C-alpha cells in the first residue's frame, strides 16, 4: 500500500542519518529562514522587569539528505521524529524562563517537503528579560 | 533560614555514605578509583530518604554533584550535595525569646533493621565557619547526633538524628514591636500632664492611643503564624493595651 | 427541542436571477445547520453542511452562510433544474427540521 | 455507499408493520443511523436514533413506544418497528447515515407505508 | 502459559507498526472523536485574565493497523502502549500553561477493540485564556472559551468532531465547581476552520458562560460606600458653631472615600 | 546466595509482560491499601486546598512474581518499578502532587514468596477541598481524598483498605496549626462514568477550626471598641469635638477593622459568622454616633440629659442581648 | 551579528514598542492627589482663631500625600532615580505643606 | 569577586525624605501659641505616628 | 538583598587537553552539536556558593563542543547561577559589598 512505501521511504531517509552534523558540514552555511506568529504577550511586569510571550516559532532550512523524490505529497511526520533529526542550536539570549508545551504532547511540528525543506515548529512561551527606562512612568514607552 | 511561619529550615550539607561491596573488589597497582558521578547509575545505592524533610533537592550543574570513589577492598565511598527543607516543630510560646532543637532524621526507605544497619563516625557532622550561615535571629549553640529503630507496618528501620541547637536573638523584635509599644503608651502617659478642661485634646490623645495600640497589635501578629495560644510579646501588647485603656477610662 | 422557522413558503419568479432563503433557531444552533433539496419524486440530497460547506457535487451557485442564529442560503442565477424544495435542518441537539420553501416559476 | 430499502407496505390500521434498510459499501458500527418521516406536502419529522456499535436508541418524545429502532451486525441491516398504526403515520420513511458535522450525508429511496 | 496468547497479540499488533504515520496517510483523513467530561470548573483569575479546568480529556479514531481476532473484544491496557502507537497531536490554542498528571501512574487510558477502535482518555488541568471586558463589573457576564485543535496535521490531514451529539459531547459533573466568585450558567460548543501561515486547521470550540456575583462587592466596596456617604449625611445635622466636629466629619469622610 | 537471588530475580523478570495486568484476561487483582500519614501542612482557605504528605502504600497478587527456593522476602531496588506492573492509582482531588528525590527516588517494592508485592511511596499531595465558610470562624471542615483507579474498570482491579480501620494510621499525631482533626472515616465504593465503572476509596477528615487566635484578634478587638463607643454616652453635651472625634474614630476602626479582614479569605459571595458579629457592633456604634447627632439637634435645633440617660442603660443591654443571641446561635 | 570571543554569530532581534495607557493611573493616583490638595485649600476659608479645624484640615492632607508617596512606590522596584508620578506627588507635597 | 555598591536613590526619596520632613512638621508645633492644646497635641501625636509607621 | 543572594547569567567556558580525540581531516577545528558533550568526558566543575542553577535548555540545549585536531577542546555553556553574597548590613543603605563566585571540581 502507499503507508508501507511511506514506511520504507521515510526508514530509508533516517538510515545512515548522522545527527551530529548540520547539513552542508563541510561547505557553505546552511540558511534558516525563521517566522513568529504571536498568541499573547500576558505579564509585562517592572517588578521584575521582564514580559512573558507566547509565539508559534517557526524555522526553515533545506537538508539534502532528507530528500525524497517518489512521494508527491509534503509529509507531516509525528513530533518524536524531531529528535532524530538535526535541528539549529537556536536560543533567546535575554531569556529568563521557558518551556515548549506538553499537553496532549510535545507542541511542536516538523514537516518534510520533497526537495528537501524541513518546517520546524515550535509553541514557545519565553519570559524574556527587557530593561525599563522608568524616569517617565505612567507616561513612558 | 529558620522560616516560624512555616514551620522548617533549610541546610546544605555533603551527604557522604560509606559500605563494603564485596563484587567491588579489584586486585591491581591502583589503590582507589576516583570516578565522578556517571558510576553512579550502575552501582548498589542505598535509599537513604530524610523524613522529616517537606522538599529537598540536589545540584546539578554544570554536572551532577556527585562523588564516588572505590577501594581495592570493596569499600564505596559515597558524596552527594543536597539542599534539605527539614521539618522543625517551633514552639512559639515564649516568642519573641525561644530556644529550639531542630532535627535531621534519614534513614533508608525499603531496606528494613534486618538488611540495612545505619551508623555514626565518631566525627562524622562537621559544621563549617558558622558564620556564612544565614541565621539571621538565631544562632547555632551546638550539635548531638543520635540513632535509634522505629517501628512503622512494612518493619522496623534504623533512624539516624542530627539535633541542632538554635538560641534567638530578640534584637529585632526589640525594634519590631517592643520598643514602638513601649513608646506608644509613655506617649499614653502624657495625657496626665494636660489640663483638664482640655477636652478635645486629651481624647484625641486617646483615640489615636488606643487605635495605634490595636494597629500595632495587628502588624506584630503578622509576623507570627496563625497558632492558637498566647506568646509572650501578645502578653506584652494585652498588658500595655489594658494600660492605655485604663488610662483613658 | 429546537424549532426551525424557514420562510416563506414559496417563491415564485424566473430563470437567472439571485433568490436567498432564510432559516431562524428558536435556540442557540453553532454553526451546525444543514440544507437539503426535495424534487418531486425523489429522496432528499444534501447541499450544505456546517453553516457555509459546500458539499461535493454541489455547484458553485449554491452559496450558504451562517451565524449564531440566523442562517441563509443564498443562489445565484437559479436555473430550470433547480426547480425543487429546500429543506433546513440542525444537529446541535437531537435534529429537527423545518418546513419547507419551495420554487415556482 | 448506497442504501437499499425495502418496499411499499398496505396493511390495516391498528396492525404492525415490519420495515428494513440494507447498507451496503461500509459498516454501520462506525456511524449513526438516522430515522426521518416525511408526510406528503409536508416537511420532515424525525424519528429516532440508533449507535449499532453501542446498541443505544434515542427517540423523539412524539414517537416513544410506537417506534422503536433495531439492528444487527452480521447483515448489516437496520430495522424499524411500527406499532397502532393510524391515518396520520401514512408518510415515506428514509433511514439517513449520519455525515460530515452531523450533516444526515446519505439517504434511502423511501417506502411509502399507507393504511385503510 | 495463559498470558502468552495476549503477549503475542500484542508483539504481533506492535510487528512492522510505524508510529510516525497517521493511519491513511496517503489515502484518507483522520477522524477523531472527542468529548470532554469537566470534572471541576477551577477558579477564575481575575488579575490574569485566565481559569482553570479540570477534564477528562477523550479522544477516538479508527485505526486499521490494530485489528485482532481473540478470546477478548476490547484490549484495556495501561499507559505503555499509548506511547508505542499514533496519538493525535491535540493542543489547547488558548492554553496558557497545563499540567497532565502522572501522579502516581500517568493519567492516560487506552481501550482497542477488535475493529481498531481507539480510546484515549487524560487528565489535565488547563489554565486557558478568557478575555475580559470589564466595562459592567461587578454585574459582568463572560463566555470563556477552550479551544482545542491539531498542532501539525491540517484540515486534509485530521478533522475533529464530537462523539455524541454536540450539546451532550461537553458534560459538567454536578460536585465539580470549584468556582467561588462566579457561576457557571451553561457550555456551548462550536466546531471551525482556522487560518494559519501553516494552512488550515479545524479548531473545535467550548464557550463556558459565567456570570459575576456582587456579594463580595456589596460587602467590601458598595455598602462601605454607602456609609461614608450617609455618615457624612449626619454632619448637616449638628451645631453651625461646632467646626472642629463638623471638620472632622469632613475630613474623614474624605479621606475614607479616597482609602475605599 | 547472592547467584541464587541473581539467577532468581533473572528468571522472575525474563518474559514479564508490562502491559499485561496479574490475572489480564482473568479476574480482578484486588489491591490493598494502607496510609501513614506523614504530616498536613497548608490548610489554605484562600486555595481551597490542603496539603498532605503521606506513606501511601499498595499490595496485591501477582502470580508471575513468584519464588520458591529462597525462604526470605527480596527488598529489590526502587528502579525495578519502571519492569514490574503497577496499578494506575491516581487522586481525582489532586492539583499538585510529587513523589520525594532525595536521595534517589522514594519509592519500595517487596516482593514475598507467594507472589505479593509490598509497593510502598512517600507522595505529597494538595488535594483540593472546598470549604463552606458560612459559619467561619466557628465551622467545621470536611476535607477528602479520593482514591481511584484511572484505567481498569471494577471487572479488571478492585481496591479495599487492608487492615479496615487500621488502615490509616498516624491521624492523631498530627498537630494543624488553626485546625483540629476531630475524626476520620474510611469509605469503599464504585463511581460510575460513562467508560465505565471504577473502584473508589475516599479517606476523609473532620476539621475543626480553633476559636482562640480569632476569638482574641477579631472578636475582643470588635468589643472592646464598641465598649469605647459608650464612653461618649457620659461626656458633656456641649463638648462637640470630643463625642464626635470619638464617634468617627471608632466607626473608622470598625470599618478598617472588617475591610482588613476580609482580605485574607477568598471572594466569597455570602456573608460569615465573622462578618455578621463585625457588622453588628457597626451597626451599634454607627447608632451611638447617630445618637450623639440626636442630641445635639434636640438641643441647639429644636430634655437633653436623659436621651443620654437611656442609652447609657439601653445600649449596654442590648448589646449584652446580641452577644447572647449569637453566641447561641453560631456555637 | 554579534562577535563573542569565540566567534561571529548571527543573529535576529525581534522588538516591540509598548505603550502605556494613562488613564488608569488618572484613575488611581492622579486625581486622588489633585483632590486631596484641592481640599488643603479649604482651609483658607475658615476663620483664623479656629485652630484645631485648620490643624485638622492641614495636618490630615500632610499625612495623606505621605501615605499616597510611600503606597505607591513598594509596589514598584527600588530604582535611584525619580519618576514623574513621583514628581508629581512631590509637586502636590510641596502646596500642600 | 562582584564589587558592587549601594545606590541611596530609593531611600533618600522613601525613607530619608519623609523623616526630615516629618521632624520639620513636628517645628511648625512651636510657632502657634499656647492656648491651642488640641492643635499642638494633634502634631504631636501624628508626627509620633508618621514616625512610628516610617 | 533578602534572601542575601545575587543572580549572574554566564557563559562557562572551560577548554582541556584531552589526547585521545586526536583527529587528521579536511578541516582542522570540528565546531559540532552538544550530544556528543555527553559522550566524552567533561570536567564536574560546580559552584561552591551556588542556590540553584538552571541549564537553559531553549531550544536544544545550550552547550557548544569545538575539537582541534591537536585534541585541544572547547566546552562552554550558558548558566544562570543564583549565589549566596554573605552581606554586613553595618552602613545599610550606603554599604558596599563583594558578592562571590567560587567555583572547582567535586570528584
Ligand atoms: C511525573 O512526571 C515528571 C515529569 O516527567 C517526572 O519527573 C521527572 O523524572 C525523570 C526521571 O527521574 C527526571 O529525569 C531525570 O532528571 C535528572 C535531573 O533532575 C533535575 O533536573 C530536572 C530538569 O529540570 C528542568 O526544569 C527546571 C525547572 O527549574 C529547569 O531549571 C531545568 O533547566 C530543566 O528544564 C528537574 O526537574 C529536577 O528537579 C525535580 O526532581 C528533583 C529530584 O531530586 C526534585 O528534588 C525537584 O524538586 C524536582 O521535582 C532536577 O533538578 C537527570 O539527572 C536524569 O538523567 C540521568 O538519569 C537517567 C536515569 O538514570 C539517565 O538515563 C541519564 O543518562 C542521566 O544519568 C546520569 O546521571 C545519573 C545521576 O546519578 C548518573 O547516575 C548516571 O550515571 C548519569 O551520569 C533524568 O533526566 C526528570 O528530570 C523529572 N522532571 C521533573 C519535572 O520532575 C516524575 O518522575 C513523574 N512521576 C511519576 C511517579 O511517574
Ligand atoms: C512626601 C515625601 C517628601 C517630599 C519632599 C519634597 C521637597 C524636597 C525635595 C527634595 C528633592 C531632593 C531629591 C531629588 C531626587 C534625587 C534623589 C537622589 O538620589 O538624589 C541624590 C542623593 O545623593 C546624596 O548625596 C543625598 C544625600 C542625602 C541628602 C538628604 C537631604 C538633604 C540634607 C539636609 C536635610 C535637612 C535640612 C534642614 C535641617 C533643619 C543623588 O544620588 P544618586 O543619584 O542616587 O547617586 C549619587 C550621585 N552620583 C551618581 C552622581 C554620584
Ligand atoms: C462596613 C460594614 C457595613 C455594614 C453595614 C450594616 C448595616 C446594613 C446591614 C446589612 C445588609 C447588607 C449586607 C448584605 C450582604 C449580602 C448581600 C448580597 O450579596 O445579596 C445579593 C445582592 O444582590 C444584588 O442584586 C445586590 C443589591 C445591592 C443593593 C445595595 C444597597 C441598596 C441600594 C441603595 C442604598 C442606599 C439607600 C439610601 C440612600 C440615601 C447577592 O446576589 P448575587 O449572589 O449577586 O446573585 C444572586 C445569586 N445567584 C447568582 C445564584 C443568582
Ligand atoms: C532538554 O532538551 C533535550 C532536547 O530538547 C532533551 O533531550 C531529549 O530527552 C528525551 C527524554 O529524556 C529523549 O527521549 C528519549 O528517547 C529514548 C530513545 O533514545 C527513549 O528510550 C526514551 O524513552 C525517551 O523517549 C530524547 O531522545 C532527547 N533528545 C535529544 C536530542 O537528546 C532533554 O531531555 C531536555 N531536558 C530537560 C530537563 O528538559
Ligand atoms: C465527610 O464527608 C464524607 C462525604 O460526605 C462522608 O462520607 C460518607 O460517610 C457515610 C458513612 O460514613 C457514607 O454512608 C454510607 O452509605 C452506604 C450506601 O450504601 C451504606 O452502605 C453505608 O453503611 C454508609 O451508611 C457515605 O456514603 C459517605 N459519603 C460518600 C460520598 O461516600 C464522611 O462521613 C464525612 N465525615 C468524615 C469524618 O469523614
Ligand atoms: C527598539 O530598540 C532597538 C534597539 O535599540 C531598535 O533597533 C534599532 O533599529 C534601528 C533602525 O532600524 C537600527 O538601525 C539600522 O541599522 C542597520 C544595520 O545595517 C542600518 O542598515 C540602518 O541604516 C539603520 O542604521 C539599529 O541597528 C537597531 N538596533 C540594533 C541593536 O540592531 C528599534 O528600532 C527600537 N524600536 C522598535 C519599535 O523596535
Ligand atoms: C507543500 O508545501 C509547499 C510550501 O508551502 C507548497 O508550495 C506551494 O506551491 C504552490 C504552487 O507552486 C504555490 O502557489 C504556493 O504559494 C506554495 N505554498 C503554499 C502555502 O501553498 C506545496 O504546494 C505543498 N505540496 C503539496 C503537494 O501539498
Ligand atoms: C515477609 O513478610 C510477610 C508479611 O506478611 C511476613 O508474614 C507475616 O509474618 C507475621 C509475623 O510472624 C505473621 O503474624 C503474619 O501472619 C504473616 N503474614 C502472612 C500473610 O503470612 C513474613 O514473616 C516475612 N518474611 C520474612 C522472612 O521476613
Ligand atoms: C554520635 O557520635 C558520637 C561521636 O563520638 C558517637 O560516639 C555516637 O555513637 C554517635 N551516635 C550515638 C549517640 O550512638
Amino acid at each position: 500500500s502507499n503507508m508501507s512505501l511511506v514506511k520504507e521511504t521515510v526508514d530509508r531517509l533516517l538510515k545512515g542519518y548522522d545527527i551530529r552534523l548540520r547539513p552542508d558540514f563541510g561547505g557553505p552555511p546552511v540558511a534558516v529562514g525563521m517566522n513568529i506568529d504571536i498568541a499573547s504577550i500576558d505579564m509585562v511586569s517592572e517588578v521584575n522587569m521582564d514580559y512573558t510571550l507566547t509565539m508559534y516559532f517557526q524555522q526553515a532550512w533545506r537538508d539534502k539528505r532528507l530528500s525524497y523524490n517518489v512521494i508527491p505529497l509534503n509529509l507531516t511526520l509525528d513530533n518524536r521524529v524531531a529528535d532524530q533529526l538535526w535541528v539549529p542550536d537556536t536560543y533567546f539570549l535575554n531569556d529568563k524562563k521557558s518551556f515548549v508545551h506538553g499537553v496532549t504532547v510535545k507542541n511542536r511540528m516538523i514537516r518534510l517537503h520533497p526537495d528537501g525543506t524541513v518546517l520546524y515548529g515550535l509553541r514557545i512561551t519565553t519570559t524574556a528579560a527587557c530593561m525599563m527606562d522608568l524616569r517617565r512612568y505612567p507616561l513612558d514607552e | 533560614p529558620v522560616n516560624a511561619i512555616n514551620m522548617e529550615y533549610t541546610i546544605d550539607i555533603f551527604f557522604a555514605q560509606t559500605w563494603y561491596d564485596r563484587r567491588l573488589k579489584f586486585n591491581s597497582t591502583i589503590k582507589v578509583l576516583r570516578l565522578n558521578s556517571n558510576m553512579v547509575g550502575k552501582i548498589w545505592i542505598p535509599d537513604t530518604f530524610f523524613r522529616n524533610s517537606k522538599k529537598a533537592d540536589a545540584h546539578w550543574i554544570t554536572t551532577p554533584n556527585r562523588m564516588l570513589r572505590i577501594w581495592n577492598d570493596g569499600r564505596v565511598l559515597y558524596t552527594l550535595r543536597l539542599t534539605i527543607d527539614a521539618e522543625c516543630q517551633l514552639q512559639l510560646h515564649n516568642f519573641p525569646m525561644d530556644e529550639h532543637s531542630c532535627p535531621l532524621e534519614f534513614s533508608s526507605y525499603g531496606y528494613p533493621r534486618e538488611e540495612i544497619v545505619y551508623q555514626w563516625k565518631r566525627s562524622s557532622v562537621e559544621v563549617g565557619d558558622t558564620r556564612s550561615w544565614r541565621l539571621y535571629q538565631f544562632s547555632f549553640v551546638g550539635l548531638r547526633n543520635t540513632t535509634e529503630v522505629v517501628k512503622t507496618t512494612s518493619g522496623d528501620y534504623v533512624v539516624m538524628s542530627v539535633y541542632f541547637d538554635l538560641s534567638r536573638r530578640m534584637g529585632y523584635f526589640t525594634i519590631q514591636t517592643y520598643i514602638p509599644c513601649t513608646l506608644i503608651v509613655v506617649l499614653s502617659w502624657v495625657s496626665f500632664w494636660i489640663n483638664k478642661d482640655a477636652v478635645p485634646a486629651r481624647t484625641s490623645l486617646g483615640i489615636t492611643t488606643v487605635l495605634t495600640m490595636t494597629t500595632l497589635s495587628t502588624i506584630a501578629r503578622k509576623s507570627l503564624p496563625k497558632v492558637s495560644y498566647v506568646t509572650a510579646m501578645d502578653l506584652f501588647v494585652s498588658v500595655c493595651f489594658i494600660f492605655v485603656f485604663s488610662a483613658l477610662v | 427541542n429546537i424549532v426551525m422557522t424557514q420562510s416563506p413558503k414559496s417563491m415564485s419568479m424566473s430563470v437567472g436571477e439571485r433568490v436567498t432563503l432564510s432559516c431562524k433557531a428558536s435556540e442557540y444552533v453553532g454553526t451546525y445547520v444543514s440544507w437539503y433539496q426535495q424534487k418531486p419524486e425523489q429522496s432528499p440530497k444534501l447541499l450544505i453542511y456546517g453553516a457555509s460547506n459546500r458539499y461535493t457535487g454541489v455547484p458553485d451557485r449554491f452559496t450558504g452562510s451562517g451565524s449564531a442564529t440566523d442562517f441563509t442560503l443564498t443562489i445565484g442565477s437559479v436555473q430550470a433544474e433547480d426547480l425543487a424544495d429546500y429543506h433546513c435542518g440542525q444537529s446541535y441537539s437531537y435534529p429537527t427540521f423545518g418546513a419547507g420553501t419551495k420554487l415556482e416559476l | 455507499v448506497q442504501l437499499q430499502q425495502s418496499g411499499a407496505e398496505l396493511v390495516k390500521p391498528g396492525a404492525s408493520v415490519k420495515l428494513s434498510c440494507t447498507a451496503s459499501g461500509f459498516n454501520i458500527k462506525d456511524t449513526y443511523m438516522y430515522w426521518v418521516k416525511q408526510r406528503p406536502e409536508q416537511g420532515l419529522e424525525w424519528i429516532g436514533r440508533i449507535d449499532p456499535a453501542n446498541g443505544d436508541t434515542k427517540y423523539d418524545p412524539k414517537f416513544q413506544g410506537k417506534a422503536t429502532i433495531t439492528t444487527d451486525t452480521f447483515s448489516n441491516t437496520a430495522y424499524l418497528q411500527l406499532s397502532s398504526l393510524t391515518s396520520e403515520d401514512t408518510a415515506v420513511y428514509y433511514c439517513a447515515r449520519k455525515g460530515l458535522r452531523w450533516a444526515m450525508d446519505y439517504w434511502g429511496q423511501g417506502t411509502s407505508v399507507t393504511v385503510s | 502459559d495463559n498470558t502468552t496468547v495476549f503477549t503475542r497479540i500484542l508483539d504481533r499488533l506492535l510487528d512492522g507498526y510505524d508510529n510516525r504515520l497517521r493511519p491513511g496517510l496517503g489515502e484518507r483523513v483522520t477522524e477523531v472523536k472527542t468529548d470532554i467530561f469537566v470534572t471541576s470548573f477551577g477558579p477564575v483569575s481575575d488579575h490574569d485574565m485566565e481559569y482553570t479546568i479540570d477534564v477528562f480529556f477523550r479522544q477516538s479514531w479508527k485505526d486499521e493497523r490494530l485489528k485482532f481476532k481473540g478470546p477478548m473484544t476490547v484490549l484495556r491496557l495501561n499507559n505503555l502502549m499509548a506511547s508505542k502507537i499514533w496519538t493525535p497531536d491535540t493542543f489547547f490554542h488558548n492554553g496558557k500553561k497545563s499540567v497532565a498528571h502522572n501522579m502516581t501512574m500517568p493519567n492516560k487510558l487506552l481501550r482497542i477493540t477488535e475493529d481498531g477502535t481507539l480510546l484515549y482518555t487524560m487528565r489535565l488541568t488547563v489554565r486557558a485564556e478568557c478575555p475580559m471586558h470589564l466595562e459592567d463589573f461587578p454585574m459582568d457576564a463572560h463566555a470563556c472559551p477552550l479551544k482545542f485543535g491539531s498542532y501539525a496535521y491540517t484540515r486534509a490531514e485530521v478533522v475533529y468532531e464530537w462523539t455524541r451529539e454536540p450539546a451532550r459531547s461537553v458534560v459538567v459533573a454536578e460536585d465539580g465547581s470549584r468556582l467561588n466568585q462566579y457561576d457557571l450558567l451553561g457550555q456551548t460548543v462550536d466546531s471551525g476552520i482556522v487560518q494559519s501561515s501553516t494552512g488550515e486547521y479545524v479548531v473545535m470550540t467550548t464557550h463556558f458562560h459565567l456570570k459575576r456575583k456582587i456579594g463580595y462587592f456589596v460587602i467590601q466596596t458598595y455598602l462601605p460606600c454607602i456609609m461614608t456617604v450617609i455618615l457624612s449625611q449626619v454632619s448637616f445635622w449638628l451645631n453651625r458653631e461646632s467646626v472642629p466636629a463638623r471638620t472632622v466629619f469632613g475630613v474623614t469622610t474624605v479621606l475614607t472615600m479616597t482609602t475605599l | 546466595n547472592m547467584s541464587l537471588v541473581k539467577e532468581t530475580v533473572d528468571r522472575l523478570l525474563k518474559g514479564y509482560d508490562i502491559r499485561l495486568r496479574p490475572d489480564f484476561g482473568g479476574p480482578p487483582v484486588a489491591v490493598g491499601m494502607n496510609i501513614d500519614i506523614a504530616s498536613i501542612d497548608m490548610v489554605s482557605e484562600v486555595n481551597m486546598d490542603y496539603t498532605l504528605t503521606m506513606y501511601f502504600q499498595q499490595a496485591w497478587r501477582d502470580k508471575r512474581l513468584s519464588y520458591n527456593v529462597i525462604p526470605l522476602n527480596l527488598t529489590l531496588d526502587n528502579r525495578v518499578a519502571d519492569q514490574l506492573w503497577v496499578p494506575d492509582t491516581y487522586f481525582l482531588n489532586d492539583k499538585k502532587s510529587f513523589v520525594h528525590g532525595v536521595t534517589v527516588k522514594n519509592r519500595m517494592i517487596r516482593l514475598h514468596p507467594d507472589g505479593t508485592v509490598l509497593y510502598g511511596l512517600r507522595i505529597t499531595t494538595t488535594a483540593a477541598c472546598m470549604m463552606d465558610l458560612r459559619r467561619y470562624p466557628l465551622d467545621e471542615q470536611n476535607c477528602t481524598l479520593e482514591i481511584e483507579s484511572y484505567g481498569y474498570t471494577t471487572d479488571d482491579i478492585e481496591f479495599y483498605w487492608r487492615g479496615d480501620d487500621n488502615a490509616v494510621t498516624g491521624v492523631t499525631k498530627i498537630e494543624l496549626p488553626q485546625f483540629s482533626i476531630v475524626d476520620y472515616k474510611l469509605i469503599t465504593k464504585k463511581v460510575v462514568f460513562s467508560t465505565g465503572s471504577y473502584p473508589r476509596l475516599s479517606l476523609s477528615f473532620k476539621l475543626k477550626r480553633n476559636i482562640g487566635y480569632f476569638i482574641l484578634q477579631t472578636y475582643m478587638p470588635s468589643i472592646l471598641i464598641t465598649i469605647l463607643s459608650w464612653v461618649s454616652f457620659w461626656i458633656n453635651y456641649d463638648a462637640s469635638a470630643a463625642r464626635v472625634a470619638l464617634g468617627i474614630t471608632t466607626v473608622l476602626t470598625m470599618t478598617t477593622i472588617n475591610t482588613h479582614l476580609r482580605e485574607t479569605l477568598p471572594k466569597i459571595p455570602y456573608v460569615k459568622a465573622i462578618d455578621m458579629y463585625l457588622m453588628g457592633c457597626f451597626v451599634f456604634v454607627f447608632m451611638a454616633l447617630l445618637e450623639y447627632a440626636l442630641v445635639n439637634y434636640i438641643f441647639f435645633g429644636r430634655d437633653v440629659n436623659a436621651i443620654d440617660r437611656w442609652s447609657r442603660i439601653f445600649f449596654p443591654v442590648v448589646f449584652s442581648f446580641f452577644n447572647i443571641v449569637y453566641w447561641l446561635y453560631y456555637v
